[PDB]
């Protein structure tokens, strides 16, 4: 199997500036039919791959023509003259020469944007929720930059350990931004003992932590 | 297709 | 216009069989082998299996030699891929393609987990997530099984704003998730904000209309 290597993992860059993946294989990529079969996807979260170049250097309809491709042989490179925000995203390259078909790690194309501080709200479980028989108090920081962020749950002004999850979107197409949704899950039982519930995040953006927080079962 | 060669 | 639709995605005990479909249009058929690819989640491409456009020739890949057969149905444009015996390690989005034109994939879970449909909960707007002239709602999407869910919000209607987050795996081996919304707070009291959850697997369909609460 011809192995495709890709180069770099990560490629972070600011829009307007240049950048260029390089992918190595390990054999010639010349088909029976004369033609060299080099492709380059850009996939975005969710989406399929979006073919952008065939054979090296040809773009697909419709692909802006900041993409280009280059190379021969066995090294090939991807430029993309000037990134733009809506480039973000996982490119592969990948070889239709000889079966099996196979291609590159991917490459992850992060934007770099100016620090952004995350905007806090809190959210207590709900009455349908609490009805249930559990508890979700939730904390969402929105529209950040860079992803680095820290939460803390504070539970009657005691700082909590393993009893909360994490999960960060992806880098924003439009604004480069990030966003954040922290769960703390207590027992009713357990949520019904305490009066205080916090959450304190600390990020680049904000020069000094900022908490919301609210007492159950008041204003 | 245009991005991958036939097979046989 | 080119389009590779898909089908028969879904949840499968190890050991079990699932049958993809994939049926092409505006695609001229004679001139294109199609492939199944496969995409493990959080990791690259691997590709399955081809059928040459003379409809004989045959390939797979070693992982799934002997397991996997692709066959078709010139007469309905379908290729269909059927998975026998499959292993947790099979589990990922699979992809119908001719490399340049990629169907929109069809999620494979292999897991000794059952299926579990999700409760749906409001996030209310409220003082605590009200930030200067803009406000936080959303819905939590919580205990279910397996991946995916989708969310919109008013039908597909409000877009801006909107962040679904990718689900987290719970130590009970449930998924749970939000998505959230920012709007202007003066927008809260004359427009109605509603979520829009399912949970294909379970048959679960849920619109939570998420409502202002001053307190809570």
């Amino acid at each position: 199997d011809v192995v495709m290597t890709q180069s770099p993992l990560s490629l972070p860059i600011t829009p307007g500036q240049p950048a260029s993946i390089s992918c190595r294989s390990s054999q010639g990529l010349v088909h029976w039919d004369g033609n060299t079969y080099l492709s380059w996807y850009q996939q975005k979260p969710g989406q399929p791959p979006r073919p952008l170049i065939y054979q090296v250097s040809n773009r697909y309809s419709g692909v802006p023509d900041r993409f280009s491709g280059s190379g021969s042989g066995t090294d090939f490179t991807l430029k993309i003259s000037r990134v733009e925000a809506e480039d973000v995203g996982v490119y592969y390259c990948g070889q239709g020469a000889h079966v099996p078909p196979t291609f590159g790690g991917g490459t992850k194309v992060e934007i770099k944007r100016t620090v952004a501080a995350p905007s806090v709200f809190i959210f207590p479980p709900s009455d349908e929720q609490l009805k249930s028989g559990t508890a979700s108090v939730v904390c969402l920081l929105n529209n950040f930059y860079p992803r680095e962020a820290k939460v803390q749950w504070k539970v009657d002004n005691a700082l909590q350990s393993g009893n909360s999850q994490e999960s960060v979107t992806e880098q924003d197409s439009k604004d480069s931004t990030y966003s954040l949704s922290s769960t703390l899950t207590l027992s009713k039982a357990d949520y019904e003992k305490h009066k205080v519930y916090a959450c304190e995040v600390t990020h680049q953006g904000l020069s000094s932590p900022v908490t919301k927080s609210f007492n159950r079962g008041e204003c | 297709a245009v991005g991958i060669g036939a097979v046989f | 216009q080119v389009q590779l639709v898909e089908s028969g995605g879904g949840l499968v005990k190890p050991g079990g069989s699932q049958r993809l479909s994939c049926v092409v249009s505006g695609l001229t058929l004679s001139t294109s082998d199609i492939h199944w690819v496969r995409q493990a989640p959080g990791k690259g491409l691997e590709w399955v299996s081809v059928i040459s456009t003379n409809g004989v020739a045959t390939y797979y890949a070693e992982s799934v030699k002997g397991r996997f057969t692709i066959s078709r149905d010139i007469a309905k444009n379908s290729f269909f891929l059927q998975m026998n015996s499959l292993r947790v390690e099979d589990t990922a989005v699979y992809y119908c393609t001719d490399f340049d034109f990629w169907g929109q994939g069809a999620l494979v879970t292999v897991s000794s987990a059952s299926t579990k449909g999700p409760s749906v909960f409001p996030l209310a707007p409220s003082s605590k997530s009200t930030s200067g002239g803009t406000a936080a709602l959303g819905c939590l999407v919580k205990d279910y099984f397996p991946e995916p869910v989708t969310v919109s919000w008013n039908s597909g209607a409000l877009t801006s704003g909107v962040h679904t987050f990718p689900a987290v795996l719970q130590s009970s081996g449930l998924y749970s998730l939000s998505s959230v919304v920012t709007v202007p707070s003066s927008s809260l009291g004359t427009q109605t904000y509603i979520c829009n959850v399912n949970h294909k697997p379970s048959n679960t369909k849920v619109d939570k209309k998420v409502e202002p609460k001053s307190c809570d």
